[PDB]
């Protein structure tokens, strides 16, 4: 039955502006 | 196929039926007095019932379909463990979400309630 | 964009390539440099042939500096750029920075089944089974798909190593 | 407040197909000048799963083995009929489509059977595009001997089967199915323009059938689909469902993918028509001048696998220009790759104007122009089907080469 079968880049590197 | 009447307007022949079939005029007729009768099964709960026979129509093995309706639900009680329990109950929610989810609108969790219920208090008494 | 401005930046991109192309980041950087006095604006084509050519003599930490450069810069780094970096990683065994610039490139909206490939498949040709499993192992729970090839490969090298597990 | 503020198909169309537990969600059944369509009738909105748009259940098909031997399901052939002699002695490997058609005149003259009611709504003689039906001053038109060649073939093998078949002596059960020969060329343009094949599960029985199904014959064609079939054995409906998270608008036609990874010429042979987007088209160049094919990619945002080019359509934003022709362009484009080798603009040039020259050439040697021939089918007035069909095709074909020239031309732009 129901038991067959066994059931960080890109930050702080933006852009300055 | 193609003919234009002159005023840039295409001409075009129209598929029709041109033939006689008598299942259309004795099958396309209604029932006039079953809603006290659609009423007491949306009360009482049998659409929910067509929908888990709707359902294991597209399922070749019904244990496999208990079990993932099973850990659905578990997935819904651990995400929102405050929602169910009450008026909403998880596997409910599951049944629903699955017929909802061919484009058929179902009730959310299948939870309804009295209307008529004569303010706080008075619970239904059942005739047996 | 005149036919000037078009003509100086085809000669600069000419020389910057054919410096790429020719294993010498410093050259690279001496054309960016150029293209800076010059007034035409490193696009991300002259930071990824700096980044090809760090990474073609085996330089991971000046092609992760040039990538911090194209970052820093403003522009959005190509997805050449990006599977150029996990292929060095790759190379290198440098299976968390493969993971770190998978996880970059996912967040700039990139495909990145085709740049796990090609981690998963450097790492197991340079010896790291370990780290390939494990690689391969996230990108397949994670919902990604393999090749047959690939799929076969890892099969075949895990019971080889007498690894039932992976 | 309220009081302050293509055609629809003919009613019966559908009603003789509700009549009988065929259903169709949220999509509404239109006719148009150039056919018969399925549009969304409402918005479909996006679901986790795949939607169900339409439900035909299996005993309003006509199917039969894909493999010997011939057995149809559901089984309307009686025992002893000559039909089945006529189907059985037909080539297993190429003659499928002969079957077919012997299947639909047997259904046609079928007193009870569902498809002689549904068989008014199959495109006539003069309606279908099926080169079967198109004469040699239409195939003229191709401007491809090859093509010509396999439907002139085409045609020659099935007057050869009718004319073995439906000779003087034949039972009147049998030449009433087809009096003349033009009606059988009509079945077999028709079998081979809605045929489907699938692998079906009949209780235990799993198998491969040539299916004539109705209700889902009038999906159109696609290369990029919101529709596909699937097979539900349990209670033998074959099912057309949306795509998953793909949400649809109202007028949106629904669409499937009638042959994955076919050119134009193999869907004019076998549907009779083309599209101008096919990513699967091939141009013939001598090789000589290549491009980069990372680069090709990169600009116009085409990922994956060689098996499985997509546009991304979030980095283009409003790019109307990359499409299923730039895709075949980059499938059929002489390419070079060297892992991580960066590609120089020079030669980059020089190969975009050798494979432009070509591209010109190409153009040059067809008799006119794309813009002429959309010039003609506009002031087309007394013409078939097929001869627009044709102009189409080759109209299609010059469009390509013409989008396979601007896209070198912004490639070799954006290459800096
Ligand atoms: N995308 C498309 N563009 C033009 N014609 C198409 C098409 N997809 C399918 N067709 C045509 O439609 C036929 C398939 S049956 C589809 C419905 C048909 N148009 C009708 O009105 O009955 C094929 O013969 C093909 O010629």
């Amino acid at each position: 039955g129901t038991g067959f079968n066994k059931g960080d880049i890109l930050f702080y590197h933006r852009e300055f502006c | 196929g193609i003919q234009r009447d002159d005023n840039g307007r295409r001409i075009w022949r129209r598929r029709t039926l041109t033939k006689k079939d008598d299942m259309l005029r004795y099958k396309l007729q209604r029932v006039p007095f079953v809603e006290e009768q659609v009423r007491k099964i949306k009360e009482v709960g049998k659409v929910m019932t067509m929908d888990i026979e709707r359902l294991l129509l597209s399922e070749d093995n019904r244990f496999e379909f208990v079990n993932s309706v099973a850990a659905e639900a578990t997935e819904y009680v651990e995400k929102n463990r405050d929602e169910y329990g009450g008026t909403k109950k998880a596997i409910f929610h599951v049944l629903s979400n699955r017929v909802n989810d061919l484009g058929f609108d179902r009730p959310e969790a299948y939870a309804e309630s009295d209307p008529y219920k004569p303010g706080p208090g008075y619970l239904k008494e059942y005739y047996t | 964009v005149s036919a000037l401005e078009r003509s100086l930046r085809l000669t600069f991109m000419d020389e910057l390539m054919e410096r790429a192309r020719n294993r010498d980041p410093s050259g690279v950087s001496e054309v960016i440099y150029d293209m800076i006095a010059a007034g035409l604006s490193p696009g991300p084509r002259s930071f990824h042939g700096l980044v090809v050519a760090h990474a073609l003599n085996g330089d991971e930490q000046g092609a992760m500096h040039s990538l911090r450069k194209e970052l820093g810069a403003g522009q959005r780094p190509l997805p050449e750029t990006m599977i150029a970096l996990v292929r060095l990683s790759g190379s290198k065994g440098n299976a968390q920075r493969g993971l770190e610039l998978l996880a970059a490139m996912e967040k700039l909206n990139y495909d990145i089944r085709q740049a796990w490939l090609i981690l998963v498949e450097e790492l197991v040709r340079t010896n790291h089974l370990e780290e390939a499993n494990k690689v391969f192992l996230k990108g397949a729970r994670g919902g990604m798909r393999a090749t047959d090839q690939l799929y076969d490969l890892m099969i075949e090298e895990d019971c080889k190593a007498g690894d039932h597990s992976n | 407040f309220p009081l302050f503020q293509l055609e629809s198909a003919d009613p019966d169309f559908y009603k003789i197909g509700y009549v009988r537990r065929v259903r169709a969600y949220g999509v509404e059944f239109k006719e148009g000048p150039d056919g018969f369509g399925i549009y969304a009738s409402k918005d479909i909105e996006p679901r986790r799963r795949a939607r169900v748009i339409m439900e035909i259940p299996h005993e309003l098909m006509i199917t039969i083995r894909q493999k010997h031997p011939w057995m149809f399901f559901p089984d309307i052939v009686p025992i002893g009929h000559p039909i089945f002699d006529i189907i059985n002695s037909t080539d297993p490997e190429r003659d499928w489509d002969l079957r077919l058609a012997c299947l639909l005149l047997f259904s046609f003259d079928r007193e009870d059977h569902f498809w002689r009611l549904y068989g008014d709504f199959l495109p006539a003689a003069d309606e279908c595009s099926s080169l079967l039906l198109a004469t040699e001053e239409d195939l003229a038109e191709l401007q491809d001997p090859q093509l010509v060649s396999t439907i002139r073939q085409q045609q020659k093998r099935v007057l050869e089967f009718w004319e073995k078949n439906w000779h003087s002596g034949v039972p009147l059960k049998i030449k009433r199915l087809a009096e003349d020969a033009e009606r059988f060329i009509w079945a077999v343009s028709i079998a081979q323009t809605r045929c489907i094949s699938m692998k079906t599960r009949i209780g235990a029985l799993v198998q491969d059938l040539n299916m004539m199904i109705p209700y889902a014959d009038m999906l159109n064609h696609s290369f990029e689909p919101n529709c596909f079939l699937h097979w539900r054995p349990k209670d033998r409906i074959l099912e057309v469902m949306s795509n998953a998270g793909q949400a649809i608008k109202k007028g949106e036609e629904m669409t499937i993918n009638y042959m994955p990874g076919q050119k134009n010429n193999m869907l004019m042979e076998r549907y009779g028509f083309s599209t101008p987007v096919n990513p699967w088209d091939a141009i013939p160049f001598s090789g000589d001048s290549r491009i980069h094919l990372n680069s090709f990619l990169s600009v116009f945002n085409i990922f994956g696998l060689p098996e499985e080019y997509y546009h991304d359509s979030e980095l283009s934003g409003d790019d109307s220009f990359v499409d299923g022709a730039v895709i075949a362009a980059a499938r059929t484009l002489p390419t070079w790759s060297d892992i991580d080798l960066p590609p120089i603009p020079s030669a980059e040039r020089k190969a975009v104007k050798e494979l432009q020259d070509e591209c010109r050439k190409m153009l040059a040697e067809y008799p006119t122009t794309s813009e002429q021939d959309q010039k003609l089918l506009d002031s087309l007035s007394e013409a078939r089907t097929t001869f627009a069909t044709a102009v189409k095709y080759r109209m299609h074909r010059k469009m390509f080469i013409g989008k396979i020239i601007k896209a070198l031309d912004i490639y070799q732009e954006r290459l800096l």
